[PDB]
């Protein structure tokens, strides 16, 4: 027996599968169980032998993909591709909710850097979604004392106390009095999607000289970051400005369209990293093209 | 055909 567990951001599904079972068969069963149709955004995340977080290929069997061995196999049904604008592209409520929960968790886990002012505004939309309108009676002082509202990095510059924070969030909850639940989630996603680290797939790489760098893959192309600045790219490669991309084993090369510009060469720890980089490039480029036809 | 069989669900609301 092959026990597998797939979690969405708010559901947990446990399946028994077979050695012949494909990721697509698992993917489609999760998808119709929760009733989602905007499937192009999503995938089945897992951790592999080496402790890398990657995505299941749906065309290959679940067993042939080096998934970490644990009695319940662990898959996270998650957004794998991110729209250029959530307002135009996330239609179903199930899609919007799953994006909202996933993005909020990443922000709360300090995986996406977020200024404190934006963080409190984000927290206010989250409480308007969960609690509905602030009501003077049923929401007496201290009603968010047990809610996880802000990322810890924001707390570490602790000019405010744990109670001063909640009072300022409370203030902004009041300003959202008319807002319905789904629109509250969408306003959260509208703000969150403009953070610089939002929707970026980060890969640890090195240049030819051995200097460590980051490689970002997002909806608009490729970015090179210095190892100690993951916010602002030092080189940017939008799709329209790339002549070709390539890899051979560990060596990866980006050639810009300029023609006088030199290629950018970087090196991955192993071939599977470069394969995963390219797969995300192909997925993001295709959605990019499909948005413009 | 090797379809997965659901043996458990938890819904978190």
């Amino acid at each position: 027996p092959i026990n597998v567990r797939v979690t969405t951001m708010d559901a947990e599904l446990e399946f028994a599968i077979q050695p012949n079972t494909t990721g697509k068969q698992l993917f489609d069963q999760v998808v119709k169980t929760v009733g989602l149709r905007e499937v192009w955004f999503f995938g089945l995340q897992y951790v592999d032998s080496k402790g890398y977080s990657t995505w299941l290929k749906l065309n290959k069997k679940v067993t042939q993909q080096d998934v970490k061995k644990e009695n319940p196999l662990q898959f996270k049904f998650r957004a794998k591709f991110f729209p250029e604008d959530v307002s135009e592209e996330l239609i179903q409520e199930i899609t919007q909710r799953l994006f909202f929960l996933q993005v909020k968790e990443a922000i709360l886990n300090d995986e996406i850097y977020c200024p404190p002012e934006t963080a409190v505004l984000l927290a206010s939309y989250a409480v308007q979604a969960k609690y509905g309108d602030y009501n003077k009676e049923i929401h007496k002082p201290g009603y968010l004392a047990n809610d996880r509202l802000l990322p810890q990095r924001v707390l570490e510059q602790h000019k405010l106390t744990k109670e001063q924070w909640e009072e300022r969030i409370q203030n902004w909850h009041e300003e959202h009095r008319g807002m319905l639940r789904e629109d509250s989630m969408m306003e959260y996603l509208k703000i969150a999607q403009d953070l610089e680290m939002y929707g970026v797939n980060y890969f640890e790489i090195k240049n030819k000289k051995g200097t460590e760098l980051w490689l970002g893959v997002d909806a608009l192309g490729l970015n090179i970051y210095e190892h100690d600045d993951k916010l602002t790219p030092k080189i940017g490669f939008p799709w329209s400005e790339i002549r070709n991309i390539s890899f051979n084993d560990k060596k990866f090369v980006i050639k810009p369209i300029d023609k006088k510009a030199p290629d950018f060469v970087f090196y991955a720890p192993r071939l599977r990293i470069n394969k995963r980089i390219l797969a995300l490039c192909m997925g993001n480029h295709e959605l990019y093209m499909r948005r413009r036809k | 055909d090797s379809e997965p069989v659901l043996k458990g669900v938890k819904l978190h609301y």
